C-alpha cells in the first residue's frame, strides 16, 4: 500500500514560478486521487509489472502517473535555475555540445509535446529483453544523456532507461498560471525551478546503476 | 488557407455552464492557434493545399502514421464540430430522428447516457469523445479518441463533440471532469445540430429500410 | 505510371540541404554507416532521415519496377512499413537518424 | 418462410422482379403449361394466348381497341407492379452560393504569379464567415443594385484570367493525351473529336461542393446516373443493383437536374472524375447499394500492384499474421556487405598464394583491379587478418544499425500503445481462416 | 446444362426459400423462364466496376546467418541433402564478433539443407568452397543493370456479352459553392430533404425555413447578398459572369433493367430487340446485356441460388 507524500518545500515557497493553489490542487486532488485508484486496485517494480512489454495493464495507468509526479515534486526547488557544474556540465557538454544548446532543445520537445504527455532528461543505460544486445566493445559514449518526450504515463524507464529530470507538460500543471502559454511556464521552469543538485545525484546514481551492472 | 470560424452564438452565452475566459482561451488562442499553424503549413505545400478538409484529415493521417500537418488540420476540424456541437439552452431530451436511433443501436437513451459517460471518464490524457454514425454498420456508436484523431480517419461521420482536453475544463471544473460531463449532457449539448448531421449522414449511410415487392 | 514513386511511397527528400537545417537537425554528431556494393532488403518499421554525403543509392520498393534515384546531398526520410530493397554499385556512405512517433 | 427468404434475397443476393417482355409464343408457353401437359386449355389467360398467337388477330383486336400497333409495341414495355410514392423535393432553406475558387488551383507542374495565386487564396478563408437566414434581408440588392458591374469578385476574374490562359495552353495536349490513353469514349472520358465544343469547362473549373445544374444523359444498371453539367467530363451519380429498380421512375434520361460535386479525381486512373449526388430530386432515401471504392482503370503501365493501389485509396493486399513480435526478434548484425568483403578477402589470399609459389556449382567472377595487393603483400612478408577486421568493424555497423532502429521502435510502441495508434501497417496481416560448438 | 458461363435470374414463380434448409435447390409453383446472364484475382486492386485493359585455413571459411563457408574431412550426400541430425565433418570459423540466431547450430552434428560449390577465379587462379546454408531482413532485378470486372465472384462484362441496340442563354454548369447556413449547424449544407427525411431530420426552429422552389442568393467578397430577383430563379454564370435564369423552378420507351425475348418487336420499322436485360439507357439506344432464357414447367428444381456463377456445362 503506496502512501502519498506531501512536496519537501512550503507550498507558498514557489511563488510566483507555481502559484499555491495550483500546487496544492495538483499534489493533493491529482496526485493523492491517482495514489489512492492505484492502492484500491492493489514503484519501479510496480510499473515495470503493469507495463508488461506494450499491452499495459489496468493498473499501469495509476502507477505510471504517480511515479511520474513523485518524479515532478523531487526535481524542482524555489533556489533553483541556474547551471549545473561538475560531471553533470560535462555530460551535457558533451551530449549537446553547449548549455544553451540543451536549453533550446529541452524548451522544444517540451513545447511540441502534443497533448498531456512529459518530456524527459534521461541516462541510456538500457538492456534489451533479446539476445545478441550486447556490445563487447563498448565505447562509454553509447550511455549518454538524450531528450524523450511522452505521452500521458508513460515513462523512459520502460525503455530501461534512467530518468534525471522531467517537465510535466500535461495541461493541469500550468494552466491554472500560465493558461496555454506553455512558452511561457517553459521558460519559467528553466531558469527558476529546475533543480540541479537533484539531477547530478540521479546522474551519480545511475552512473553507479550502470558500474553495477558493469560487473 | 482555413479561416477562424466563430461559434454560432456569443462567448458569453454559455454562462453559467461555460464561462466566458474558457471560450476566450479556447477559441482565442487554442483554436486560433491550429487554424495558423495549419495555414503556415499549407502555404508551403500546393499538394496539401487543394485536398478539401476531410480529404486532408485523411490523406495527413497517412494509415497510421500521421504527417507533421496531421495535428494542426484535424484539431480545428473538432473544435468547429465542438462549437456546433453544443447551443445555449441544450440538453434536454432529443426528439425525432435522433431519439428511435439512440433506441435501437442503444436499447435505450438511459443506456446510451451511461455509454457516453464512461466513454469520457475512462478517457486517459487528451482527447476527443464521439457519437459517430458507422458506414459500414450503419448504426450509432459512441467512440473514445486520444490527441487530434477524429473518426473521419476511419469513414465514419461524427454527430455529437465533447471535448476532454483539460484545457477545455480547466477553469471550471478543472480535474473533476465526472462532473463536467454530465453537465455538458445535461445543459450544453445540441441535439439540434444532431438532426443535421445525421441528416447529411442520410446522403452517405441510408439508415432506412427498402421497400421490397411481394412478386 | 504518371506518379513518381517518392509521391505514391511517402519519402521526402531535401536534395542539396541546406546547413542550417542540417545543424537544426543534428547531423554532425550522428553515427556513420557505409557499405560498397551490396545489396541490403530491409522493411523500415521505424521513420529515420538519412543522409547521404559521398555515394549513390537506388531504392527499389518491394514490387516495383523502377526506382527512386538519390544522390549525394541528398535528405531523404524513410518512411514506416516501408518495403523497399537498398542498392549500391560503388562505396556508400551515410548518417542518420531513427525517429519514434512525434519526436521531430 | 417465403417473406424473409425474398427479403433476404433482395438485400443480399440484388434480386430484383424485373419485366420480363415476352413474344407471344414465350407468353403462351408461360399461360398455358401451367394447366397441364395436353390438356383442352379452360383458364381465359391461356386462351387469350392461343388466340395471340396469330398476328393477324392481335391486329384485328388492336383495331378492335382503336389504337395504333407502334404504342401497343411501346405497350408492352411498361412497369408492371405498384409504383413508388411520388417525391416531394423540400429545400432546407434559401440557396446561398459564393464564387470561391477551387483549392487545388494551379494544376500540377503549371507555374503561375505566386503574388495572384495568393490573393485568389485569400477568398478560401471566406468559409468562416457565418451566414444566418435571419439575416439574409437588411441588404437585399434587387434589380439594377445586383448587376454585374456592381459585383466584386476581382479573386474571382484572377482565377478566371488564369484558368482561360492554363486552357488555352493545354488544351490540344489533354486531347491528344486523351486520345492516346482512351481507346474508346465512355460517360465519364474526355469529350473529343467532332462532339467537343468550344467553352466546355476542364476539371480545374470544378470542386467539390459546387451546385451544379445539368441534364441526366445517361443511366447505367451497375454504375448510375451519368449528368452533363457543362464540362469536357461528364458527372457521376453512384446507383447500381436494387436501387433502379424505384429510382427508374424518378430518374430518367433527359430531366433537369441540381447536382452537388462530392469529389474530383484524376481521370488517368479513376474512370469517372467527378462524383456528385442528386441534390434536386432527391433520392437518398431510396439509395442502398453503394461503392466501397471508386472504380479505377488498370492501364498498360501498371506493373506493381502496390503502386496501383498506392495511386488510388486501396488497402494493400492483406498476407497470413506471421505472429511473432517484432520487438522480441533478435537484432541483426550480418552487414551485407561482407560477402564482398570476403570474396575479395579469398581473391586476395589466392593471389598472395599464387606468387609466393610463382615469384551444384557457383563461379564468382572477381578482377584483380579491385584489390588492395600491395598491403597484402606486406601482411603476407610479416608472417585474424585485416578483411576479418574489416568484417567485424561491418558487422558492428549493422549490429549498432539493430541496436538503434530497436530502440527507436520500443519508443513507438511506448507511444502509439499510449495513444492508441496501429502498431503494424492497417490492412496487412488478416486474422485467420481470412484464406555445442560455442563450447568447443 | 448451361450453354455459356454467367449468372442465374428468375423474376418470378421461382420460391425465393430452398426446398430443403441447407441446400441451393428452389421448386416452381408456376411456369417461368430462367435466365443466365453471360459474363466472361487480388482482391485489393480488383474491385467492382473496374475497367481492365490488360490481362489478369579457418580465415579463409566463413560463418553467416543459418549458413556457413568451408574451403578434418567433410562428407556430403549424393543428393546434396542434409537431414536434422546429420554427421557432415568429423576451430572452422574466423570466431566473428558478432553473431545473429541461427536456426541450424553445431554440435560436428548439422541440426536444426541444400549443399552447393563456391568457387572464387582471379586471373585464372581457381578456388572452390563448400557452401551449407538453408520478412524483408531475413531475405538471404539490379536498378543499376478488355472488360469490366463485376464482383458481388467475379465475372468479366465486355464487347463479348454486352451490345448496342439502336440575362444570357440557359446552359448547364455550376452555380458556385453553397456555403453553410449556420440555422442548420451542418458544415456542408443539406440544401435539400425528402418524405423521410424532412419528417426525421427537421427542427422545430426550420419548420417555417422549407420551401417548395428554389430561391438563389448570392454573395460576394465583401460580404453583400444579391439576388437580383426575389420571386425568379436567377443564378451567376461563373464563367461568363452573367446572370441566367434556370429551366425548371425545380417545384422513355424501354425501361432500364427489363428483360426482353429474341423476337421481341419495338417498332414497325426498327429490328426486333433480342434476348437480354437492359444494361445501358442513352438518348437513341440501349445497351443490352445478353441472356438466355430457360423455359421451366411447375415441379422442376431449380439448381442454384440467385445471381449464382454458372459455367459451361453446369446443371
Ligand atoms: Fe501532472
Ligand atoms: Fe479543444
Amino acid at each position: 500500500g503506496f502512501e502519498l507524500k506531501p512536496p519537501p518545500y512550503p507550498l507558498d515557497a514557489l511563488e510566483p514560478h507555481m502559484s499555491r493553489e495550483t500546487l496544492d490542487y495538483h499534489w493533493g486532488k491529482h496526485h493523492k486521487t491517482y495514489v489512492e485508484n492505484l492502492n484500491k486496485q492493489i514503484l519501479e517494480e510496480v510499473v515495470l509489472l503493469s507495463y508488461n512489454r506494450g499491452n499495459m495493464l489496468p493498473a499501469f495507468n495509476n502507477a505510471a502517473q504517480a511515479w511520474n509526479h513523485e518524479f515532478f515534486w523531487e526535481s524542482i526547488q524555489p533556489g533553483g535555475g541556474g547551471k549545473p557544474s561538475g560531471d553533470l556540465l560535462r555530460l551535457i557538454e558533451r551530449d549537446f555540445g553547449s548549455f544553451s544548446d540543451f536549453v533550446e532543445r529541452f524548451k522544444a520537445a517540451a513545447a511540441s509535446n502534443f497533448g498531456s504527455g512529459w518530456t524527459w532528461l534521461a541516462y541510456k543505460a538500457n538492456r534489451l529483453d533479446v539476445a545478441n544486445a550486447v556490445n563487447p566493445l563498448p565505447k562509454e559514449e553509447d550511455k549518454k544523456l538524450v531528450i524523450v518526450k511522452t505521452p500521458n504515463a508513460v515513462n523512459p524507464l520502460v525503455w530501461d532507461y534512467s530518468p534525471l529530470l522531467t517537465i510535466d507538460t500535461w495541461e493541469h500543471a500550468y494552466y491554472l498560471d500560465f493558461e496555454n502559454r506553455r512558452i511561457e511556464y517553459i521558460n519559467t521552469f528553466m531558469e527558476k525551478l529546475v533543480s540541479w543538485e537533484t539531477v547530478s545525484t540521479r546522474l551519480e546514481s545511475a552512473m553507479a546503476r550502470a558500474a553495477q551492472r558493469e560487473q | 488557407y482555413y479561416g477562424l470560424k466563430t461559434p454560432p452564438y456569443p462567448l458569453d452565452a454559455l454562462e453559467p455552464y461555460m464561462s466566458q475566459r474558457t471560450l476566450e482561451v479556447h477559441w482565442g488562442k487554442h483554436h486560433r492557434g491550429y487554424v495558423d499553424n495549419l495555414n503556415k503549413q499549407l502555404g508551403k505545400d500546393d499538394r496539401l493545399y487543394g485536398y478539401t478538409m476531410e480529404e486532408l484529415i485523411k490523406a495527413t493521417y497517412n494509415n497510421g502514421n500521421p504527417l507533421p500537418e496531421f495535428n494542426n488540420a484535424a484539431q480545428v476540424y473538432n473544435h468547429d464540430f465542438f462549437w456546433e456541437s453544443m447551443q445555449p439552452g441544450g440538453g434536454d431530451m432529443p426528439i425525432k430522428g435522433v431519439l428511435e436511433q439512440i433506441e435501437k443501436d442503444f436499447g435505450s437513451f438511459t443506456n446510451f447516457r451511461e455509454k457516453f459517460t464512461n466513454a469520457a471518464l475512462t478517457q486517459f490524457g487528451s482527447g476527443w469523445v464521439w457519437l459517430v454514425l458507422k458506414r459500414e454498420e450503419r448504426r450509432l456508436e459512441v467512440v473514445k479518441t486520444s490527441n487530434a484523431i477524429n473518426p473521419l480517419v476511419w469513414d465514419d461521420i461524427p454527430i455529437i463533440n465533447l471535448d476532454v482536453w483539460e484545457h477545455s475544463y480547466y477553469l471550471d471544473y478543472k480535474n473533476e471532469r465526472g462532473k463536467y460531463i454530465n453537465t455538458f449532457l445535461n445543459h450544453l449539448v445540441s441535439w439540434n445540430a444532431a438532426m443535421s448531421r445525421m441528416a447529411r449522414a442520410e446522403a452517405f449511410v441510408n439508415l432506412g429500410e427498402p421497400t421490397i415487392p411481394i412478386a | 505510371m504518371q506518379t513518381p514513386l517518392e509521391e505514391l511511397y511517402n519519402v521526402k527528400v531535401e536534395r542539396k540541404v541546406s546547413q542550417r537545417r542540417l545543424e537544426e537537425l543534428g547531423v554532425s554528431r550522428w553515427s556513420v554507416w557505409k557499405t560498397g556494393k551490396c545489396k541490403l532488403p530491409w522493411d523500415w518499421q521505424v521513420d529515420q532521415l538519412v543522409y547521404i554525403e559521398e555515394g549513390e543509392v537506388r531504392v527499389v520498393p518491394e514490387g516495383s519496377k523502377r526506382f527512386m534515384q538519390f544522390l549525394a546531398g541528398d535528405l531523404v526520410r524513410y518512411p514506416k512499413w516501408l518495403e523497399a530493397d537498398l542498392f549500391f554499385n560503388a562505396p556508400y556512405s551515410e548518417r542518420y537518424c531513427f525517429k519514434a512517433y512525434a519526436d521531430d | 418462410t417465403e417473406d424473409e427468404a425474398r427479403r433476404r434475397n433482395w438485400i443480399e443476393r440484388g434480386w430484383a422482379p424485373w419485366e420480363e417482355i415476352l413474344t407471344p409464343e414465350a407468353d403462351f408457353a408461360r399461360k398455358s403449361l401451367n394447366e397441364g401437359e395436353e390438356v383442352p386449355l379452360q383458364s381465359p389467360e391461356a386462351i387469350e394466348a392461343f388466340k395471340m398467337l396469330r398476328p393477324s388477330y392481335r391486329k384485328k383486336k388492336i383495331k378492335e381497341m382503336g389504337i395504333t400497333e407502334d404504342e401497343w409495341y411501346a405497350k408492352q414495355f411498361e412497369i408492371r407492379g405498384d409504383k413508388p410514392p411520388p417525391l416531394d423535393t423540400s429545400w432546407a432553406g434559401p440557396l446561398v452560393v459564393r464564387q470561391i475558387p477551387p483549392r487545388d488551383w494551379p494544376p500540377k507542374g503549371w507555374e503561375v504569379d505566386r503574388k495572384e495565386l495568393e490573393f485568389i487564396r485569400e477568398a478560401h478563408k471566406l468559409m468562416a464567415e457565418r451566414v444566418w437566414l435571419e439575416d439574409l434581408d437588411k441588404d437585399l440588392k434587387v434589380g439594377e443594385d445586383a448587376t454585374v458591374d456592381k459585383m466584386c469578385l476581382e479573386r474571382f476574374k484572377v482565377f478566371l484570367k488564369q484558368y482561360n490562359e492554363w486552357v488555352e495552353a493545354n488544351k490540344d495536349r489533354l486531347e491528344e493525351d486523351s486520345y492516346k490513353y482512351d481507346q474508346d469514349f465512355y460517360p465519364g472520358r474526355r469529350i473529343r473529336g467532332k462532339d467537343y465544343k468550344e467553352g466546355m469547362y476542364e476539371l480545374p473549373f470544378y470542386y467539390p461542393g459546387m451546385i451544379c445544374e445539368g441534364t441526366v444523359t445517361t443511366l447505367h444498371l451497375y454504375q448510375g446516373a451519368f449528368v452533363d453539367i457543362g464540362g469536357v467530363h461528364e458527372g457521376w451519380v453512384p446507383i447500381k443493383g436494387n436501387d433502379w429498380f424505384w429510382i427508374r421512375h424518378f430518374i430518367r434520361v433527359g430531366m433537369h437536374v441540381i447536382v452537388e460535386i462530392t469529389a474530383k479525381r484524376d481521370p488517368y486512373r479513376f474512370r469517372f472524375p467527378l462524383e456528385l449526388r442528386f441534390v434536386h430530386p432527391n433520392i437518398d432515401h431510396m439509395i442502398f447499394n453503394k461503392f466501397d471504392f471508386p472504380p479505377i482503370f488498370h492501364r498498360d503501365g501498371d506493373t506493381n500492384p502496390d503502386e496501383i493501389r498506392r495511386d488510388c485509396g486501396r488497402p494493400p493486399e492483406p498476407r497470413k499474421d506471421p505472429g511473432s513480435k517484432p520487438e522480441e526478434e533478435g537484432l541483426l548484425s550480418d552487414h551485407p556487405y561482407v560477402d564482398k568483403l570476403w570474396q575479395l578477402h579469398v581473391a586476395e589470399q589466392m593471389i598472395l598464394d599464387d606468387y609466393e609459389a610463382n615469384p551444384p556449382k557457383v563461379i564468382l567472377k572477381t578482377s584483380v583491379k579491385e584489390l588492395d595487393l600491395e598491403a597484402a603483400l606486406i601482411e603476407r612478408k610479416y608472417h585474424k587478418l585485416r578483411r576479418n577486421i574489416e568484417m567485424d568493424e561491418y558487422d558492428s555497423l549493422h549490429w549498432r544499425r539493430s541496436l538503434e532502429e530497436r530502440e527507436a521502435l520500443l519508443r513507438d510502441i511506448s507511444s502509439r500503445q499510449a495513444l492508441g495508434l496501429p502498431l503494424e501497417e492497417p490492412g496487412r496481416y488478416k486474422p485467420g481462416s481470412f484464406f555445442s560448438y560455442d563450447d568447443a | 446444362y448451361s450453354d455459356s458461363e454467367g449468372e442465374m435470374h428468375w423474376s418470378t414463380d421461382v420460391s425465393h426459400a430452398p426446398e430443403f434448409t441447407y441446400s441451393n435447390v428452389h421448386l416452381l409453383p408456376k411456369t417461368s423462364h430462367l435466365w443466365i446472364l453471360s459474363g466472361g484475382i487480388l482482391f485489393s486492386i480488383h474491385k467492382d466496376q473496374d475497367q481492365m485493359n490488360i490481362p489478369f585455413s579457418d580465415l579463409l571459411a566463413k560463418r553467416r546467418r543459418n549458413r556457413f563457408l568451408i574451403p578434418i574431412s567433410v562428407e556430403i550426400p549424393i543428393n546434396g541433402i542434409f537431414r536434422r541430425n546429420s554427421i557432415f565433418a568429423f576451430t572452422l570459423f574466423p570466431k566473428d564478433l558478432f553473431r545473429e540466431k541461427d536456426n541450424i547450430q553445431l554440435r560436428l552434428v548439422l541440426n536444426w539443407v541444400r549443399a552447393f560449390f563456391v568457387e572464387v577465379n582471379t586471373k585464372g587462379l581457381i578456388r572452390d568452397f563448400i557452401r551449407i546454408g538453408l520478412r524483408k531482413r531475413n531475405n538471404p532485378m539490379n536498378p543499376f543493370y478488355h472488360g469490366t470486372i463485376r464482383m458481388f465472384s467475379l465475372l468479366i462484362l465486355s464487347s463479348s456479352n454486352c451490345f448496342r441496340i439502336g440575362t444570357i442563354k440557359n446552359s448547364s454548369g455550376p452555380l458556385g459553392t453553397a456555403i453553410q447556413i449556420s440555422n442548420f449547424y451542418s458544415f456542408l449544407p443539406l440544401l435539400t430533404y425528402n418524405q423521410i427525411s424532412v419528417i426525421k431530420y427537421l427542427q422545430l426552429d426550420n419548420f417555417k425555413y422549407i420551401f417548395q422552389v428554389i430561391h438563389s442568393y448570392l454573395i460576394d467578397e465583401n460580404g453583400r447578398i444579391f439576388n437580383l430577383d426575389p420571386y425568379s430563379n436567377l443564378v451567376l454564370n461563373p464563367f461568363k459572369l452573367n446572370w441566367y435564369f434556370l429551366h425548371q423552378n425545380y417545384n422513355t420507351i424501354i425501361s432500364l433493367g427489363q428483360f426482353f425475348c429474341e423476337n421481341v418487336c419495338i417498332a414497325k420499322k426498327e429490328p426486333y430487340l433480342k434476348s437480354g436485360q437492359v444494361l445501358i439507357v442513352q438518348r437513341d439506344s440501349v445497351v443490352i446485356r445478353s441472356a438466355k432464357p430457360y423455359l421451366a414447367t411447375p415441379g422442376a428444381k431449380v439448381h442454384g441460388h440467385y445471381r449464382e456463377i454458372l459455367y459451361e456445362g453446369d446443371t
